[PDB]
């Protein structure tokens, strides 16, 4: 039978300083015991000073990031270029994710 | 696109008349005369095949149609409206009855069904009433023989004898004289031919007269044998030749 | 499952319903009232699937009350039950059927007689002197079969019931935390607030 | 005459006209003026925002459809909102699905096709707003003029609205001059404001009144309002 | 007949224009935007002394930072309010923040032209335009105190002050002189209360007129009669003082 | 009575559909465009009115290609033309998707034909405000067509429509008699450049821009291409020469 | 578009009346008269067959008295066909109720349901109302014998005796004159016939032009029974009442 | 009130004007045609008139090939004719798929007539201004001619004519059959039937035809085809040597 | 599929269908309602165009939406039925999801919304009805009286009337209803109601019906005589002067 999911490994880490924050991640992408790429960025800059990464199943991870970035773009459109506060981005992300509650984005995301 | 005519095209006028029903009836009064006579052991319906050209093949156009093996119809008014009503009638005869009870509908019900179809074209959105009136004749086991008339309004009534179209008034009158409750089928067919002769201008023979009856069961027309309860249709359309033989003794 | 008992005496219907509500490992409540009042003279007790149980009962109640307001009349118990059967009979062939069993006890102000109706989630209705759903019948039917008489007074019914509840508390594997009894008669529905030691 | 052929867009006049549309085209000239012009490196939109009362805002007339495309409206605000929004999606679709910035020439095609549908089917109504679309794509700077009739045309410059013909003449002359203001946005804008004034008469473009937008080679479509445009008055 | 979304030879939409007429017949409503808050005032205008005057709701809360006044066919605004309240709450659910005043307004105006008999562009079912105008006032961190006027046209304007209703053109010109970028809430309150008094048919008391405002600190509040009563008095005095 | 010309699908007492005829009026009021069928293909050309100097030269293209081998040009309500092409393109994709082979010109014409005819059956829609000259090369030869708002269409040796439609037709009839053996791709290109220059007289008040395209089994490999640069300028000269 | 031919069957007159309803009501006035009289021990329905012939088969006929249930029957005035549509849906409602509650549908509940349908065609749909008025004669164990009436408007009311169709005014007066609460079915039958006999527009009043029905509770039984008189039975009851 | 002439509702006289005017449109082309039945074939002649010189003569036809067996000629505007032609081809293809045998000429006519009957009753659909003549050599009935109009009426003929000069052709034919006493051309080859057809077409219209003034279709057992200019010419030359 | 805009604006800014709907209300029989200090009373008149009715069954003017709220109306009867049903359902629905019966203001706000919706939806005409809704919010004793009209507008009154000659009877109430001292008695409240109705009913013992609503679902309708005794003592207050 067809399995819609996969695991591309990798690991990420986010640490919030006092007047800064960092989000890092290895750049390896794998499938089973093979290496797909030794360099495939996983942490992204989405604008409004927000960095996000969706680790897990790369296809789902990309869809989410792409969908969120585009979410930001429309925020500016629908709200007079207002800056998307991180707390607001998060709430937004929650809805993005829960929207597929019955066919989940197989990723653990951090911003 | 999309039928945007979702409102009635037949409405009430101040005098309380339903224009279209009326006009349709008018269109019917212009149709070629057709009649029906009920005897004690049968029913006869007949009309005139008004060939719209001598090049046309009168046969390739029946005004007398079989709805069920025991029910026949005929009309006066717009031929095309009649033809589609016949298809709808034959179909509903199956969908709303045969495919449920395993037997053909009884005359009154089938008639009732056709009448429903017509009623709708009188109130549904974006349509005009049928421009015809039919005379349906049939026979069912618990009601025997019957003859009904159906109007564009959707109204229908049972008759002993009656005529519709062009010379209906004259014909109805001639029928009231000759009709009695002890008539035999042949007697009726005779009366039928006579009444029709008045409404016929040109040639009057079995090639210009379409006539069919509802009488005994016709095993010879069933097409198979081995089922005692299946004896054949009570609806038989007369042949050009059969008409003439009775015209000689007119 | 929960206990759902019913007995039709001379001039009333008695409904005994367990008070326990277990959810997995613990007993969340010991005072659950597994019943709804459909009309001033009709009562329905119910037992079954976690959510369906109350939802169905409340759905049925809302409909009877609406009918009462519209016609300013109280449907007969017989009618109310036929309505309820049909609702269950539909639910049975739907995507997700209601898993509820019910007992409908009412006093027909017109025939001036009490009536007890038993209906399972399949839409199986039957009228009886006394009834029970699920396993309850197994422990109490031999008792009722024995001691039942159509002319029992309401007091005689509560005694026969009390006997049944004791047998249930003895031979049945689970602690259903006692019952709550209710009487439906020519004067409405009242609750026997004292069955903890009658 | 007209009285019987202007009841809805689905009807042709005996001469072959579509009054409902022409009537639409009219809501345009009744709107405030706006101007557009481009060099080989930039395209500018100078729009005159209009106020209802002296206590009202001067309604926004420039909308950003993407990082490389935007337009100015003249006529029914709601309609521009609809059309610009649709243009925002078509741009978005192109980027998302093909990772390709949408061609300004193609945006025109789209808009044209959208407006056309509202001129052949019963029950609808033509859009009552004119639009000027500028953008810098893979083939340089672009300026487009959209008319509710569904007519889009590419130009070096133009203007629409009340007294539009004023600035339109100015530009038709100042052409050989501005089509060469490459490398200097400040000048193109100054020229865009010198054209928009060619259609003044009432007042004189003030700070909170004026509105300008620009896009080009190394400049993402951006809107300048108020004090931001002060250095142009 | 003629389409409900037809254009006049001058390029106007009949249904919208005729709409604007019904509105001119509504009870007067005024709003003033100061740097200390926005004031909204309306003319109750009961049609009989038997009608309980406080059951006349023409000033409603959209959210704690947004409120609005209506003028014209008031029943027509019920769904507009519902939609507005829903948009503000929804925006909050999705973004954990306050919907910007302009956005709430723009959202409301999107319904405006959603009328017709099968207009090509989506599915705009609504036989006619709303017969009511709205003054939406509120505050948000990006543009502070704001006052908006929403029409059935679908377009909306921002004003420093604005009056809609029967005495609109009159009261407006009045505002033209009275308004300045340094007004204080107290001043605006009195001012609104004053113009109402001029354009109103009845003698303005605290039972046929209603005030309210919206400040960053306490949000949108509707002044109870007693609080208004004294503002009426405070008005009478400062006028009888010259 | 009257009113027979207010609704679309309404037959007037003499059997005409006035709304369609009124549509034709918008067609005549438009720019002229033509088509010339040569010995192995077709050429399309259209007049473009220069409202002013602000119009970027060569930009606002008007001829459209359907699929890879069909060329379309129309006169009248430009937007209505595009719409028809859009439908044409869909109709063509559908056909190639099921049959693999790209859509034959005759077939493509009926597709456009049936669709246009359709807009004359209900009063809920307006007829097409354009005439379309289109064609291309297929399994068996070249084909040229012209479609009327009534949805009517036929195959042509040459075709023209728009403001200067009569000048053209005349010029075309000439070419037809003087070349019973069939003109050539190369020839038709200039020839067309001429006929537009002449036909432009009925509009000599405004300056214009010529646009030509062609589809030739031998000159373009059966694909529809635009005449640009040299070959274009060469035929513009040939015109400016015989116009005097 | 289509808006042109729309009669707008559901709008208010400047006076606040419903055009189509009023006109339907007018149509109804030209219909054969029907009478309903309720006694202490029963209900009587009588109606005059509009237009007949010598050849009209009367035994096999029914155009004014219809059986909806075993306890509810109606007398029709207006469009026969329109009535049949309503009648059938009425019969369905009755059976749905029976299946749902296992009790016969209470007369008023059925009358309301049907009136609500009529009222619908009054407020939306752009369709014409049904040209029909009904007199409902039924019995239920809550109000016993009942008599109702409904018209195109969708309004209904209860009566001791009432009429619909032609000359309602004249009939309503004759009934209001000889009617008495403590009546008896036999008494009502007689009054019914007299009333029609004096409000006809035809020569005399023969059986062949009548339909008769009664809902009694036949003492020797304890239950309700509907009786649609046969031609011969109407002929009889006609001689005894002294109308030969 | 005057709208009872724009849509297909009844006129107070019980008439349908739109249907009438539609009949009018059938002559808009000013073309006459006729069909006759052979001993085992069916032929239909129709005038071919090409005004514009810029037209490609080969594409100007009003004769259609509905199925391998059914042929149809249309009297009326080309767009409506083509609309009717497409639908008919579709209907005939589907019938085969669903019922396992070739759709009979008469049935197809009935089907097309029923569809027209509808535009006659439903208000949003306008009638098609055309008259359709279907011909073939039905496997059960033999040579057949069935024609339908905008009224939704249809019937079978021994022979028939349609167009502005319908009456002359009809009476011309009417005559020939009163004389021959049979209901068909008693010829063996369709070629002579086509010749008889063209001959009478001439007597009635009183006109001479060249190989490009006519259009001919022939239906035979299992096939319906249309002659070419040259096929026609060969026909014209034959009737020359006789007159 | 019918969606023709029947309620639309006219040049002067009016919506004639809503306008004409009101006209249908005027034509309807008079209805009145007055609130006391511990009750609300609803009075309605009975036409006499035709009298030979069956008072038992024939539908009566005051209807219960719930055990604690009633609704009376003026205008097209058939239309009033639709609104009533819709209200009775929304009543049961509200009890079902909020676990508390509707307030009078709510139930009213609902009905009004329904009427309003019908003023701007395609293929539908407005309700030719106006209504008076009265009752007591659950667990409250303060009486409530509201009124709605075709336009969809609603509000509360101390006393109000709708229908024919409502113009008249309203005046009576305006100079006979003191807010300072509303009918402190169920009796003196029903009287004040009868009085107002007599200004228009013109001798109609059988042409006047009164329904009294008290706190906690106490709703009763008077009988001919009970009212007959009120009418009687009122024509004595007049005669003794």
């Amino acid at each position: 039978q067809f399995n819609p999911y996969g695991d591309n490994g990798g690991t990420i880490l986010g640490i919030a300083g006092e007047d800064f924050a960092v989000l890092a991640g290895d750049t390896r992408n794998i499938t089973d015991y093979s290496i797909n790429s030794r360099y495939e960025p996983k942490v992204f800059d989405c604008g409004d000073n927000i960095v996000m990464s969706a680790n897990g199943f790369a296809a789902d991870g990309d869809a989410l990031v792409k969908r969120f970035k585009n979410s930001v773009k429309w925020y500016h459109f629908d709200h007079n270029d207002k800056k998307l506060s991180i707390n607001s981005a998060a709430r937004n992300i929650q809805h993005l994710l829960y929207g597929k509650r019955f066919f989940p984005y197989y990723v653990h995301t951090i911003i | 696109m999309t039928d945007r005519y979702s409102f009635s095209l037949t409405t009430f006028s101040p005098s309380g008349k339903l224009g279209q029903i009326d006009y349709a009836l008018t269109a019917v009064k212009q149709g070629v005369t057709s009649l029906g006579i009920k005897a004690t052991n049968g029913v006869v319906i007949a009309t005139e095949k008004k060939s719209s050209s001598p090049l046309a093949m009168s046969e390739t156009l029946s005004k007398v149609s079989l709805l069920t093996p025991d029910i026949g119809a005929v009309y006066s008014g717009m031929g095309p409206d009649y033809r589609v009503l016949v298809d709808k009638s034959r179909k509903v005869a199956h969908t709303s009855y045969k495919r449920i009870y395993g037997e053909y509908p009884p005359t009154k019900l089938l008639v009732s069904e056709v009448a429903k179809i017509m009623q709708e074209a009188t109130q549904s959105g974006g349509v005009r009433p049928f421009g015809v009136s039919l005379l349906i004749a049939g026979h069912d086991e618990f009601n025997g023989f019957s003859l009904y008339q159906v109007d564009p309004s959707g109204s229908y009534f049972p008759w002993k004898a009656t005529a519709i179209g062009k010379g209906s008034v004259a014909a109805k009158t001639f029928l009231e004289k000759r009709w009695n409750d002890e008539l035999e089928l042949e007697d009726a067919i005779h009366i039928a031919l006579l009444t029709l002769k008045e409404s016929v201008e040109g040639e009057f023979n079995g090639d210009t007269i379409e006539l069919a009856i509802i009488g005994d069961e016709n095993p010879d027309l069933l097409g198979y044998t081995g089922i005692p309860t299946d004896k054949g249709p009570r609806f038989r359309k007369l042949t050009s030749q059969e008409i003439n033989d009775r015209l000689e003794a007119l | 499952m929960d206990i759902i008992l019913g007995i039709r005496v001379q001039d009333s219907v008695i409904l005994a319903s367990s008070k326990a509500v277990t959810r997995g490992i613990s007993v969340l409540k010991d005072s659950d009232d597994k019943t709804r009042q459909l009309s001033p003279h009709t009562l329905m007790s119910f037992a079954g699937e976690a959510g369906d149980t109350v939802q169905f009962a409340e759905y049925i109640q809302a409909n009877i009350q609406l009918y009462s307001i519209r016609e300013d009349y109280e449907l007969s118990p017989q009618a109310v039950s036929s309505f309820v059967r049909q609702e269950l009979a539909k639910s049975i062939r739907s995507r997700r059927p209601y898993q509820v069993n019910v007992l409908i006890g009412g006093y027909d102000k017109k025939k001036n007689k009490p009536e007890l109706y038993q209906i399972d989630y399949l839409g199986t209705k039957v009228e009886l002197p006394y009834g029970a759903h699920g396993y309850s019948g197994f422990y109490t039917f031999s008792l009722l079969d024995h001691h039942y008489r159509p002319d029992m007074t309401t007091e005689e019914g509560l005694d026969l019931l009390k006997l049944c509840v004791q047998e249930l508390e003895k031979r049945m594997p689970m602690d259903f935390k006692g019952v709550i009894v209710k009487i439906v008669d020519k004067d409405g529905i009242r609750q026997v607030d004292d069955f903890q030691a009658q | 005459f007209r009285n019987n052929y202007d009841g809805d867009t689905v009807t042709f006049s005996p001469t072959g006209r579509l009054f409902q549309v022409e009537y639409a085209l009219e809501a345009i000239k009744q709107g405030s003026v706006t101007v557009g012009l481009r060099s080989n490196t930039h395209a500018v939109l100078v729009a005159l925002k209009r106020n209802a009362d002296e206590l009202s805002s001067y309604q926004k007339k420039i909308i950003k459809c993407d990082e490389h495309m935007g337009l100015s409206l003249a006529g029914l605000a709601p309609d521009a909102r609809v059309l610009s929004n649709y243009l925002r999606q078509q741009c978005n679709y192109s980027s998302l699905v093909f990772n390709r910035k949408l061609a300004v020439e193609r945006a025109g095609h789209l808009l044209c096709d959208k407006a056309q549908k509202n001129t052949q089917s019963y029950g609808g109504r033509p859009y009552g707003v004119g639009l000027l679309i500028i953008g810098y794509d893979k083939s340089g700077a672009h300026l487009l003029e959209f008319q509710p009739s569904g007519n889009v045309t590419e130009l070096y410059g133009t203007a629409i609205g009340a007294r539009s013909q004023g600035a339109k003449t100015y530009l038709e002359r100042t052409l050989d001059t501005f089509i060469k203001i490459d490398g200097n946005p400040d000048e193109l804008i100054k020229a865009g404001v010198e054209a928009i004034s060619q259609s003044l008469r009432d007042e004189s473009l003030t700070v909170d009144n004026l509105s300008i937008a620009i896009v080009g080679k190394d400049t993402p479509f951006t809107i300048y309002d108020g004090e931001a445009v002060a250095k142009y008055i | 007949d003629r389409g409900v979304s037809t254009f006049s030879p001058e390029g106007r939409l009949f249904q919208v224009e005729y709409s604007l007429e019904a509105i001119k017949l509504g009870s007067t409503a005024i709003g003033i935007a100061t740097k200390e808050g926005v004031v909204l005032g309306v003319e109750k205008r009961a049609t009989s002394p038997l009608l309980e005057s406080d059951s006349i709701e023409k000033i409603v809360e959209i959210d704690r930072h947004i409120g609005c006044a209506m003028s014209g066919l008031t029943a027509d605004a019920r769904s507009m309010i519902e939609h507005a309240r829903t948009a503000a709450v929804t925006h909050n659910l999705y973004y954990d923040e306050d919907i910007n005043v302009e956005s709430l307004t723009q959202s409301v105006c999107d319904l405006a032209l959603r009328f017709g008999e099968g207009a090509s562009g989506e599915e705009r079912l609504m036989s006619r335009p709303f017969g009511v105008a709205l003054l939406i006032a509120g505050h948000d961190a990006d543009d502070g105190y704001q006052l908006f006027h929403a029409e059935p046209s679908g377009t909306f304007y921002r004003y420093n002050a604005k009056a809609i209703g029967s005495g609109s053109e009159g009261a407006q010109a009045e505002l033209l002189n009275e308004w300045h970028s340094s007004l204080t809430l107290k001043e605006a309150e009195l001012l609104v209360l004053k113009i109402l008094k001029q354009v109103m048919e009845e003698k303005l008391d605290e039972n046929n007129a209603q005030l309210s405002c919206i400040t960053k600190q306490d949000g949108f509040k509707i002044y109870d009669n007693e609080k208004t009563a004294e503002l009426i008095k405070e008005l009478k005095e400062k006028e009888a003082a010259e | 009575g009257t009113g027979y010309d207010l609704s679309n699908s309404v037959f007037s007492p003499d059997g005409r559909n006035f709304q369609v005829e009124y549509a034709v009026k918008a067609v005549e009021n438009g720019t002229t465009s033509i088509g010339i069928k040569c010995n192995d293909g077709v050429v399309f050309a259209v007049e473009k009115l220069i409202t002013s100097k602000l119009l970027v030269p060569q930009k606002n293209v008007k001829i459209q290609v359907v699929d890879r081998h069909i060329g379309c040009v129309y006169s009248g309500l430009i937007p209505d033309g595009r719409h028809l092409v859009n439908r044409g393109r869909e109709e063509a994709a559908s056909f190639k998707k099921l049959y693999k082979t790209p859509i034959p010109i005759p077939a493509f014409a009926d597709r456009l034909g049936q669709y246009v005819q359709a807009h004359t059956l209900y009063n809920s829609v307006r007829p097409f405000g354009v005439s379309t000259i289109f064609g291309g090369v297929d399994k068996n030869g070249a084909h040229l067509y012209m479609l009327e708002p009534s949805g009517s269409y036929w195959g042509y040796k040459g075709a023209a429509t728009g403001k200067g439609r009569q000048s053209a037709k005349a010029e075309l009839e000439k070419l037809v008699d003087h070349h019973p053996e069939g003109l050539s791709a190369r020839e038709a290109v200039k020839q067309a450049a001429k006929i537009i220059y002449l036909a432009h007289e009925d509009n000599k008040e405004k300056d214009f821009e010529l646009e030509i395209s062609w589809c030739s089994l031998s000159e373009t490999n059966g694909l529809h291409k635009f005449v640009k640069g040299d070959l274009l300028q060469e035929a513009i000269d040939f015109a400016q020469k015989e116009i005097n | 578009g289509s808006r042109r031919y729309d009669s707008r069957t559901t709008i208010f007159s400047p006076e606040g009346r419903l055009y189509q309803v009023e006109y339907a009501l007018e149509s109804i006035s030209h219909a054969g008269t029907a009478i309903g009289i309720m006694a202490s021990d029963g209900i009587v329905l009588a109606a005059e067959r509009k237009v007949t012939s010598t050849l009209l088969e009367q035994d096999t006929s029914t155009e004014k008295l219809y059986k909806l249930n075993d306890k509810i029957a109606v007398a029709v005035a207006g469009l026969t066909a329109d009535a049949e549509i309503l009648i059938n849906t009425a019969r369905i409602h009755a059976q749905n109720y029976l299946k749902t509650y296992n009790e016969d549908i209470p007369v008023e509940i059925l009358v309301r349901r049907l009136s609500d349908i009529k009222q619908g065609y009054t407020q939306h749909g752009g369709l014409r109302p049904f040209g029909v008025s009904f007199i409902y004669a039924g019995y239920d164990d809550r109000y016993g014998y009942q008599l109702y009436t409904s018209n195109p408007s969708g309004n209904y009311t209860g009566w001791k005796a009432i009429s619909v169709g032609a000359n309602t005014s004249a009939a309503q007066t004759l009934l209001q004159m000889d009617y008495k609460d403590d009546m008896k079915v036999d008494d009502a039958i007689e009054l019914a016939l007299k009333t029609l006999s004096k409000t006809t527009d035809s020569s005399a009043l023969t059986y062949d032009r009548l339909e008769f029905a009664t809902i009694r509770k036949g003492a020797n039984d304890g239950e309700v029974y509907q009786k649609i008189f046969k031609p011969q039975e109407i002929k009889d009851i006609l001689v005894k009442t002294g109308i030969t | 009130a005057g709208y009872d002439r724009h849509i297909t509702i009844f006129s107070p006289e019980g008439r349908l004007y739109q249907v009438e005017y539609a009949f009018k449109a059938t002559n808009q082309t000013n073309i006459n045609s006729l069909a006759v039945r052979g001993k085992d074939c069916t032929v239909v002649i129709s005038q071919k008139k090409v005004p514009d010189k810029l037209l490609d003569p080969t594409t100007v036809s009003y004769i259609f090939c509905i199925s391998r067996t059914i042929g149809m000629v249309v009297n009326g505007p080309i767009p409506d004719a083509r609309n009717a032609a497409l639908r008919a081809k579709a209907e005939a293809a589907e019938f085969r798929y669903k019922y396992g045998y070739d759709m009979p000429c008469d049935v197809l006519a009935k089907r097309m007539a029923n569809l027209s009957q509808i535009y006659t009753q439903r208000a949003y659909m306008r009638p098609l201004g055309v008259i359709l003549t279907f011909v073939s050599v039905d496997e059960e009935l033999g040579p057949s001619i069935y024609k339908t109009d905008p009224a939704g009426y249809y019937v079978g003929y021994k022979a028939t004519a349609t167009g502005p000069k319908q009456q002359e052709i009809t009476t011309n034919l009417e005559n020939h059959f009163k004389k021959s006493k049979i209901d068909h051309i008693n010829e063996e080859s369709w070629e002579k039937v086509v010749e008889f057809a063209i001959t009478h077409m001439i007597d009635a219209l009183g006109t001479e035809f060249s190989k490009n003034d006519l259009e001919v279709g022939v239906a035979t057992k299992d096939k319906f085809f249309t002659l070419s200019a040259e096929n026609i010419e060969e026909r014209l030359v034959a009737i020359a040597e006789q007159d | 599929g019918y969606d023709r805009a029947l309620s639309i604006f006219s040049p002067d800014g009016h919506i004639f269908q809503v306008e004409y709907a009101l006209e249908a209300v005027k034509r309807g029989t008079c209805a009145v309602g007055v609130k006391g200090k511990n009750c609300v009373v609803l009075g309605c008149e009975r036409r006499s165009t035709l009298k030979l009715q069956d008072t038992r069954i024939t539908p009566s003017k005051v209807s219960k939406i719930d055990s604690h709220v009633v609704l009376s109306f003026s205008g097209l009867n058939a239309d009033s039925r639709i609104l009533i049903e819709k209200a009775r359902v929304e009543a049961q629905s509200h009890r079902l999801t909020l676990e508390d019966p509707v307030t009078v203001e709510y139930l009213t706000r609902y009905v009004a919304g329904v009427q309003q919706r019908y003023t701007q939806s395609g293929g539908v005409r407005p309700f030719g009805v106006s209504t008076l809704i009265a009752g007591f919010d659950p667990r409250d004793d303060e009486p409530k009286l509201y009124q709605t009209e075709p336009s969809g507008i609603y509000s509360s009154w101390s006393a109000q009337t709708i229908g024919r000659n409502s113009k008249t009877v309203r005046e009576f109430l305006e100079k006979n209803y003191d807010r300072k001292e509303p009918p402190a008695t169920v009796e003196e409240c029903v009287k004040l109601t009868v009085r107002s109705l007599l200004e228009v009913v013109q001798t109609g013992a059988k042409n006047i019906e009164i329904t009294v609503v008290k706190p906690d679902s106490d709703i009763v309708a008077l009988s001919s005589e009970e009212i007959n005794q009120y009418v009687t003592q009122i024509e004595q207050e007049k005669q003794e002067q």
